[PDB]
RNA sequence: CACGCGGGUACGCUAGCCGC
RNA sequence: GGCUCUGUGGGUGCUUGGCCGCUGGCCAGACCUACUUCAAAGCCACCGGGGGUACCUACCGGUUGGGGAAGCCCUAGCGGC
């Protein structure tokens, strides 16, 4: 039949933007609430449908390489190959910057691909606009440096020195020292609520907003010093990872930890999430990672093996993850693929960046090209990947050509929408479902001899005589 | 400041616009259209006066078909340069030095002018192949076009040899025959430079009575300044 | 075959084009924190809309001498306004140039119970004296009025025709009676058979032509009919209604403002049950009146309140209140269904807007869409906790909210009477009575 | 063909010309020989060096010509053919050294 | 300058055709990127503050060449589910808002006119038509476009109320008033083949009002007897002729014009032994004129042109083409 | 409520058909008067529909003297008849929106089937005349040939010199 | 972050990116660039023992 | 109800018969 | 010939290699995703002074409903304390 394809796109709409099963219309009593029922379920598939329909108007293409002939290999491929084959705007964009006098680098991209800032440990903080190679702010910071971030703009930088932590302005004029944040080791601002969740080395994490200046709620981890951090920006909590071997998800809105996976043998080294929410890779201090099905709790395989500890794993806006371990890198393609119900093993890394004798302390993308950072004691080096980077931004929600009154719109647009930090949990789409007790409680208001032994036994230790137990103790003489 | 350093060189080294401003000030160099409305100024009807220009200048000799077919046609009018490969660079090199090579014999007629402005307004000779560009607007050094084109250049595409042209563009005026010579004598690069050019267009047999004077005077005198250099009366010295 | 992703700037700006380009992807993936940020937009919505109430727009000129005891607009027109006030003059504004009236006269010597514009351009104007026929519009100023009547009794209210030149009068002496201009004298006088209370407030209905409502104090509406010309319908409720008012886009419901401090709306078919009951005030209705759209309804109460409602809610949607208005007497829409205007007792011709926080004129394209925006989250949106208490709260003056709170005490007990009753009496094997049954008393042809 | 000359027209106009444009731009014997050559025989899936260049997932045991055939892909792969392997008497001056004597 | 949500509201409108022609086998994803990039561009520069009629016509050029373009892929391929429906309706909308952003640009109504007149959409085209003239009243040439277009069409009646309202109008050019005289004459030819009218007086009312309308001159009466003379083959055309050279003798009694009209009056219906006789009598008239008390040299500029025509004409006699060689030569 | 409105200026009359007509009770507030001030929200409300220009300049002289006398011009009728729909008014009228009484009485009594509204009497055609002769210069400019200024100029001198019959008397230059 | 608006700033009442409430009011700030202090962390080195200066004093 | 390409009755045209 | 500036290399501390998944290999690299029996011991972990504590948080002591590890018993069990 030629509905044929007329039900895959419709099925096809219904899986991805459905967000949601249907509303069942049989099933309904009310009269005018079946026929705006009918109504509402038929405007909500329209809309889904013309918005399948409205995905073909994307402009770019996502990059890929495959292999052509059957015993080259993808993995076996060399930075000079993929240069002379690409095109010259990100033949431009893969560059190294050599700083060998001040410690170990970390990186860290704005969250538009913009501005970065590396991080020497031993105290210089640079922010610069690396595409057009010009440098915003730089700066020698005395003492060391734990870990340096962007907040919401490329504005303010904020630096995780040895005892408090600083923010900044674009020229480096230092704004201002929080010192309740004491001895910060590691650092995670949630962007779409204005937080800057910070892990002390003492296991005290503290959420902090950065809009109003106070802090929103101060949680003790009471195991162990924190050893890895990230955050799940499909739900913003913050998975942190133990010394004993557990992995912990926790949110500002509790004292316990919210869930605790549980990992590898060792501490567990490194962390990162989709940012679909649906998966998780973590890497422990034996030798194995794993990924975890977040949304289910479940481990999705069996353990990938690395050939050392990994100091950093970071994953893609696609599903490429970068796990940088010793002196090396390595790419993996296909761990979480979303639509299979049942994952599957690769065989082989994507791609390797080789070791010439520097330790990687620091992976992360640049979010929306092709290209990937890579920090290490010899200073910085973006190398390009093709496959990588969401082929297609969202202009409302971030952009990598931001104009000067469109970031101060989006700027005063996220501050009026700033989330209030107690709408986080493990569903972000909670708000509007039913407090069953309240109405329970409500229709209630509205419409208004194994168990007794140990019921019994419980309410003889207070010792009140209680008329209902009065009752219930001629049911047990009954019996 | 290493990392100032390193960076710098990277800014220059860079070839593609990333931020508006620098957008629109890259499309803003113009030759013929002053630049407050080539700011404004969209590609159907630069296209459109530059074409004429061309067809202008097919009328007037033949062997323009070619550059016809390939780099004044209706694709060239959306093709973007920087976002070809590095082989589809350097072919697009090859034909546009021909083109150059071809171009420099008539450049004192607007229809001329017209074809170049259109090359630099698209393909961005003046920051890709200041080389090329630079040599065959060389012989005619004193005509307002010259200063111009001197004004337009970007002062870190400009080669090392012909690095001397900085207070020139610093003061908009166009630079003598003494200056030309002295750079000759003393660089030998400028003198290859000059030499390779002219023997490349010798070779392709596009070169004309203006280019061949210029390049014999130049190295005359540049040989002549040379040798009251070399002079030096130890022997082994002037060996 | 290698190939990575390509940007340049030409997806953001169009070489000499000062477009500003936004592609979009509509990825779920590259949008979180769907309903978080939809519950946030709407509370921005709530906290905007509580901020830019300001709904009091003018006062009609320097208002009368004593107080606004009637007033009518002209339905024909859109901008002619005329209030009667209480020691006996009439004034005749347009509500283009609220400084100065266009025309008065001192109609009576007691107060001006009933008013009314024809369809020409002349108006009734209805005192216990009798009533009288001017014609506020002409090039000479005509204090004198060009048709008087007196007979008939102690007239009462006064509605006219939508498209003839018929009126009805109500009169004292338990009935109406209809004139038709131009070619009668002493008109028809419609009464039910034994009849004798007043018939206090009288209205045509508007979009079905010849059926007429009226309310006796005999705590009971009556229906008529006009082509056939006699009585029709007789239903006693538990208490007095102060007016009736037909609705201008149903042609079949129409709204009782009773003295019960409740608005009834009911269906002229089936008067066995009230359609609606909007409980909301705390002294007695004195006015209520339909949207010209049809679907929100103004409540004047005798206390220093407004209320506007809608059509299905049963509950305020808003209320105005000042402390300059002494009490309040007549309220109605202005055709534009935008602009609604109060009658005081305090001499005081208001004007405030319907829809707080919607202000008027032409909007520009992205502001209409923020506002349409706005309006359908929140009503997606308005019951979460939040939303909830900042969209209900409204300052309301000390005396309304101690009375209403007492009424709510006595309401309360009433109630609890009422089920204690029914938990010990022999009524338990009954079923539970609707109030919209228990509205009308009986019903009777 | 199967295609008008208007309608590829109409395909130059509507939809664009890069195929086109991309075409427009982009417009002995040996003397002495060997016998242990022939003798000879290496294991390319054996030696881990060897194992980069041999052609299919099969070929591990070759002669010793096909083995030099690949060892000069390899070579040429490794560093290209420079143009210079492929009179005037100034320039027999110039290419003579014994000029040059100080 | 909102013209990137704009542009998205037209772009999500133009999305379903290209679903459908990627679900067909007409156009391959890598066209589908092409075609949706210029379309992007297109709108746009459409949409853009800084707008031009040569830019709405040339995305209207582009628009419809696509479809000329599927038109043609289709019936290769063998297709016939596809229509130009979705197509038509985009280039009317192209249309609207680009007669609503330049309204003064005869250059973009014509070639909308031509576009309905093409994609026959009748109705639509007198809609448009009448929307045109009354933004551009003064404007000759869309007065003839529609009345020759409803004389065309049939509408005798409508072809008339176009006219009359453009000769209310346009009362500098004669233009127009030649063009209804022309129009009224090919009614009453086509009457005459079909075979009051009997009569055929509208012209000669149409040049009693046109002798005292503000273009009445000598030129103007020598332009109506022109389009006069035109298609004699009538039935009351020496009727009407005789009325207009009386009129003209009546009024310019010695115009070059006037001497000019009695020099070709008895030229009506000439082509065979009718014609050497009315050029022997036209000949006798012309020498008459030429001996007489009149311009000479406006007179016979005038018959030189006259005689450029004749001897544009062939099939004639060597010995008078002598002759009128020798007086042509002789002026 | 307003339906079409002339508009009497210097190079030739337009009349406007109106869109989304402005509130008559409201007609004294800030945001409606913003909205008349500006032109983003004022396009909105009018939309152009037909233009007569004059076709030399004693017509356009002709017509200060008519129009100011009051009495309406027969080329005037005759764009009207070309421009409003046949009607009388004895089911449906159109409303017509003038500025001078007497000229609105005139145009009444020619065409039975159109109500006009002077912008003497009506608030709410005077401020949309007053908002269309704001913005005058850019809702013509698409077929405005040249300038207002020039045209306004000329006229004015015309006009003025025909009323005093000046060059008959002034020499002494 | 541009000059809030007025609807804007009802808003956001309690928003502000550089005087938080605690940066008590840039006194570190203020005397640090007053008195040529290069470390800050000297400026609260000085600020504690001033500190328990002062609840010495409270004590006595 | 009709709307794409062909041959006919018929063109400075497209109204009508059957196919592709 | 002189001043000034700029760049490159060596030195400014005692001479044992470049890289790696290092008892072996590699500098042309090669192989790539396997293997698995049982989560974890506790403590500590720097914010300037005086001051309020409604809210949240920490700590302590409780309270309703479930929950049953563990301990004890024997009429032996769907057990009993």
């Amino acid at each position: 039949k030629a509905e044929l394809d007329r039900i895959r796109r419709y099925k096809q709409a219904q899986k991805k933007y459905g967000r949601g099963p249907r509303v069942d219309i049989k099933s309904v009593r009310d009269k005018k609430l079946r026929r705006t029922l009918t109504n509402l379920e038929n405007k909500y598939k329209t809309a889904a449908l013309k918005a399948k329909e409205a995905e073909i108007l994307l402009e770019n293409q996502t990059g890929f390489l495959e292999p052509e002939g059957e015993l080259e290999r993808t993995y076996k491929v060399r930075q000079d190959e993929i240069v002379k084959e690409v095109a010259v705007e990100v033949a431009q964009k893969k560059f190294e910057l050599k700083l060998t006098e001040l410690g170990p680098y970390t990186c860290e991209y704005s969250r538009n691909g913009r501005d970065l800032i590396l991080a020497g440990r031993k105290g210089h903080v640079a922010t610069m606009d690396w595409r057009e190679g010009k440098l915003g702010c730089e700066l020698q910071l005395g003492e060391t440096v734990r870990d340096a971030r962007f907040l919401h703009n490329n504005q303010f930088f904020a630096v995780a020195q040895k005892k408090y932590v600083y923010i900044y302005d674009h020229n480096g004029v230092e704004i201002h020292c929080l010192r309740k944040h004491v001895e910060v080791s590691h650092m995670e601002f949630l962007p779409y609520h204005f937080l800057l969740a910070t892990l002390s080395i003492s296991g005290q994490l503290k959420y902090q907003d950065t809009s109003t200046g106070q802090i929103v709620a101060e949680i003790a981890t009471k195991h162990g010093t924190p050893v890895s951090l990230t955050q799940n920006p499909y739900n913003a909590i913050l998975h942190i990872g133990q010394q004993n071997g557990t992995v912990t998800l926790w949110s500002p809105n509790s004292t316990d930890p919210l869930v605790k996976l549980l990992a590898h043998r060792g501490p567990v080294r490194s962390l990162a999430v989709d940012r679909e929410g649906r998966y998780m890779v973590s890497t422990g201090q034996d030798n194995k990672m794993c990924i975890w099905d977040i949304r289910n709790f479940k481990e999705a395989v069996n353990s990938y093996f690395t050939r050392a500890p990994a100091t950093s794993v970071a994953i893609s806006d696609t599903g490429l993850t970068a796990v940088g371990w010793g002196t090396h890198t390595t790419i993996w393609k296909g761990l979480f693929n979303k639509e299979r119900p049942v994952q599957v093993k690769v065989d082989s890394p994507y791609m390797t960046w080789g070791g010439q004798g520097q330790v990687v302390e620091r992976v992360r993308w640049c979010p929306f090209e092709d290209i990937l950072g890579i920090g290490h004691n010899e200073g910085f080096s973006s190398i390009i990947v093709p496959g990588a980077g969401e082929a297609n931004y969202d202009a409302l929600e971030v952009n990598p050509f931001e104009t000067k009154k469109q970031r101060q719109e989006g700027e005063v647009k996220a501050l009026l929408n700033k989330l209030q930090p107690e709408m986080i949990a493990l569903d972000p789409n909670f708000i509007g479902n039913l407090d069953l007790r309240s109405e329970k409680q409500r229709q209630a208001e509205r419409d208004l001899n194994t168990a007794l032994k140990k019921y019994l036994r419980k309410q003889r230790k207070k010792n009140i005589i209680d008329e209902k137990r009065l009752k219930a103790e001629e049911l047990y003489r009954q019996m | 400041s290493s990392l100032a350093q390193q960076l710098a060189q990277i800014a220059a080294n860079s070839r593609s616009s990333f931020n508006v401003k620098a957008l629109k000030a890259s499309h803003s160099k113009s030759l013929i259209w002053e630049p407050r409305v080539a700011v404004s100024q969209t590609f159907a009807e630069i296209y459109s006066q530059c074409y004429e220009g061309f067809k202008e200048l097919c009328h007037l000799d033949s062997r323009f078909v070619p550059f016809d077919a390939t780099l004044f046609s209706a694709q060239s009018q959306e093709v973007d340069r920087t976002q070809m490969t590095a082989e589809e660079n350097a072919a697009l090199d090859k034909r546009v030095d021909s083109f150059l090579h071809l171009v420099g014999s008539r450049l004192r007629l607007m229809p001329a002018i017209k074809a170049v402005e259109w090359l630099i307004r698209r393909f961005r000779i003046h920051e890709f192949n200041t080389g090329t560009l630079l040599a065959t607007f060389l012989p005619y050094h004193t005509i307002p076009a010259f200063v111009t084109l001197l004004s337009i250049l970007p002062v870190q595409r400009i080669p090392i040899e012909y690095r001397f042209l900085d207070p020139y563009i610093k003061s908009l005026t166009p630079p003598p025959r003494a200056a030309i010579v002295q750079q000759a004598t003393n660089r030998p690069d400028l003198l290859s430079a000059i030499s390779r050019y002219t023997l490349d267009s010798c070779r392709a047999k596009q070169e004309y009575p203006g280019l061949i004077s210029f390049w014999g005077g130049i190295m005359a005198e540049a040989v002549n300044g040379m040798i009251d250099k070399m002079r030096s009366g130890r022997r082994a010295i002037q060996l | 075959k290698i190939k990575a992703l390509t940007r340049s700037i030409t997806a953001q700006q169009a070489p000499g084009s000062d477009v500003q380009r936004a592609p979009r992807n509509l990825a779920p993936e590259l949008h979180p924190f769907e309903r978080a940020r939809e519950y946030q937009r709407a509370l921005n919505a709530v906290k905007l809309e509580r901020m830019f109430a300001k709904p009091f727009l003018g006062q009609l000129g320097n208002g009368h001498v004593q107080g606004v005891y009637s007033m009518c607009k002209d339905k024909n027109s859109l901008n002619c306004i005329a209030s009667g006030s209480g020691d006996g003059v009439v004034k005749v504004w347009d509500l283009t140039t609220r400084d100065e009236e266009t025309w008065r006269v001192a109609a009576h010597n007691n107060i001006v119970k009933g008013l009314t514009f024809t369809n020409d351009k002349k108006l009734l104007s209805c005192a216990t004296d009798g009533i009288k026929l001017w014609d506020p519009y002409a090039s000479p100023s005509n204090t004198t009025p060009i048709a008087t009547w007196q007979e008939g009794g102690p007239y009462t209210s006064l509605s006219f025709h939508r498209s003839a030149n018929t009126f009805a009068a109500s009169s004292g002496q338990g009935c109406i009676r209809i004139w038709d201009l131009e070619h009668s004298t002493a008109g028809q006088a419609i009464q039910w058979p034994s009849f004798v209370d007043t018939i206090t407030d009288v209205c045509f209905n508007q979009v079905e032509t010849s059926v007429i409502g009226s309310v006796a104090t005999d705590r009971s509406i009556i229906l008529f009919d006009l082509r056939t010309n006699m009585p029709v319908i007789k239903t006693v409720l538990h208490f007095a209604c102060n007016r009736i008012v037909f609705n201008p886009m149903e042609a079949m419901n129409l709204a009782v403002a009773s003295e019960d401090h409740n608005i009834y709306i009911f269906d002229a078919r089936n008067f066995d049950k009230a359609l609606n009951i909007q409980k909301g005030h705390v002294a007695a209705v004195m006015d209520v009146e339909f949207s010209p759209t049809g679907e929100e309804l103004v409540s004047g109460s005798y206390d220093r309140t407004i209320r506007l409602w809608r059509r299905d809610a049963g509950h305020s949607r808003d209320v105005y209140h000042t402390k300059r208005m002494q009490r309040v007497f007549r309220t109605m829409w202005t055709m534009d269904s935008k602009y609604i205007l109060t009658g005081s007792d305090d001499g005081n011709v208001r004007l405030w807007r319907a829809n707080a926080s919607e202000r008027s004129g032409v909007k520009a394209t992205r502001q209409r869409q923020a506002l349409e925006y706005n309006n359908a989250l929140l009503d997606r949106y308005g019951h979460l906790p939040e939303i909830r208490r900042i969209r209900r709260h409204r300052h309301l003056p000390k005396v309304v909210k101690k009375a209403t709170e007492i009424k709510r005490e006595e309401l309360a007990a009433i109630k609890r009477r009422e089920e204690n009753e029914r938990k010990h009496s022999n009524k338990k094997y009954e079923k539970r009575k609707s109030e919209r049954e228990k509205a009308v008393l009986v019903k009777q042809q | 063909a199967e295609k008008d000359a208007e309608e590829e027209e109409l395909e130059k106009f509507v939809l664009g010309a890069k195929e086109t444009f991309r075409e427009q731009l982009f417009r002995d014997a040996p003397a002495w020989e060997d016998s242990d050559d022939e003798r000879l025989t290496i294991s390319l899936a054996g030696a881990t060096r060897l194992r980069k260049l041999r052609i299919s997932e099969s070929e591990d045991l070759v002669s010793g010509i096909e083995y030099a055939r690949r060892l000069r892909q390899q070579y040429l792969r490794l560093y290209p053919q420079p143009d210079w392997a492929k009179p005037l008497p100034l320039d027999s001056f110039l290419r003579d050294a014994n000029s040059f004597k100080v | 300058a909102w013209v990137a949500d704009k542009a998205r509201f037209y772009l999500e409108r133009a999305a379903p055709e290209l679903r459908e022609w990627e679900e067909k086998e007409i156009f391959t994803k890598d066209e589908i990127r092409n075609l949706v990039a210029k379309r992007s561009d297109f709108e746009h520069l459409v949409l853009a503050p800084g707008t031009k009629p040569t830019d709405f016509l040339n995305y209207v050029n582009w628009e419809r060449s696509l479809d000329r373009l599927r038109a043609k892929r289709c019936a290769r391929l063998n297709i016939r589910s596809v229509t130009s429906h979705a197509s038509q309706a985009r280039t009317f909308g192209i249309f609207e808002r680009a007669v609503l952003k330049h309204p003064g640009s005869i250059e973009l109504w014509l070639a909308y006119l031509e576009f309905a007149a093409q994609v026959k959409a009748t109705k639509r085209w007198r809609r448009i038509m009448t929307r045109a003239l009354r933004l551009h009243p003064m404007n000759a040439s869309l007065w003839t476009l529609a009345g020759r277009r409803a004389a065309q069409n049939g509408d005798m009646q409508r072809a008339r109320a176009h006219f009359l309202r453009g000769c209310r109008f346009c009362t500098r050019e004669p233009t127009l008033w030649l063009e209804y005289a022309r129009c009224e004459m090919d009614w009453l030819a086509r009457m005459e083949a079909k075979k009051p009218a009997l009569s055929g007086a509208i012209p000669i009312a149409v040049f009693d009002v046109a002798r005292k309308q503000p273009f009445w001159g000598p030129a103007a009466a020598e332009k109506f007897f022109d389009v006069f003379a035109k298609f004699g083959h009538l039935s009351c055309h020496e009727r009407i002729i005789s009325h207009v050279v009386t009129t003209m003798q009546e009024l310019f009694p010695n115009h070059p014009c006037t001497w000019s009209v009695h020099i070709r009056q008895p030229l009506v219906g000439v082509d065979t032994p009718a014609f050497p006789k009315a050029l022997r009598e036209s000949l006798a008239r012309l020498k008459a004129a030429l001996q007489s008390t009149t311009d000479r040299k406006a007179l016979a500029t005038k018959m030189v042109a006259w005689m450029d025509g004749i001897l544009a004409i062939e099939k004639l006699d060597a010995a008078i083409r002598t002759v009128l060689e020798h007086t042509k030569r002789s002026l | 409520v307003v339906n079409f409105l002339l508009f009497e200026s210097a190079v030739g009359f337009s009349l406007f058909e109106v869109v989304h007509q402005a509130d008559t009770v409201g007609l004294e507030l800030p945001e409606v008067k913003d909205a008349m001030k500006t032109l983003d929200k004022f396009g909105k409300m009018v939309k152009l529909r037909s233009f007569n220009p004059w076709t030399s300049a004693a017509q356009g002289l002709e017509a200060i003297n008519l129009i100011s006398e009051g009495i309406m011009p027969e080329y005037l009728k005759s764009a009207l008849e070309m421009n409003l729909p046949q009607t009388s008014g004895k089911k449906s009228k159109v409303v017509l929106g003038v500025a001078d009484k007497k000229l609105a009485g005139e145009i009444t009594a020619a065409f039975p089937g159109v109500q006009c509204e002077a912008a003497d009497t009506s608030e709410v055609v005077a401020a949309l005349l007053r908002g269309i002769r704001t913005h005058a210069n850019k809702l013509h400019k698409s077929l405005q040939e040249g300038d207002i200024g020039r045209a306004q100029l000329g006229l004015g001198h015309a006009y003025s010199r025909a009323k005093v019959k000046f060059s008959v008397h002034k020499n002494d230059n | 972050v541009r000059k809030l608006k007025y609807h804007e700033q009802k808003l956001l009442k309690k928003h502000d990116f550089i005087n938080y409430k605690s940066d008590n009011n840039h006194r570190d700030h203020d005397v640090i660039r007053r008195y040529m202090i290069q470390k800050p962390e000297d400026y609260h080195k000085y600020n504690r023992l001033c500190g328990s200066l002062r609840q010495f004093a409270h004590r006595l």
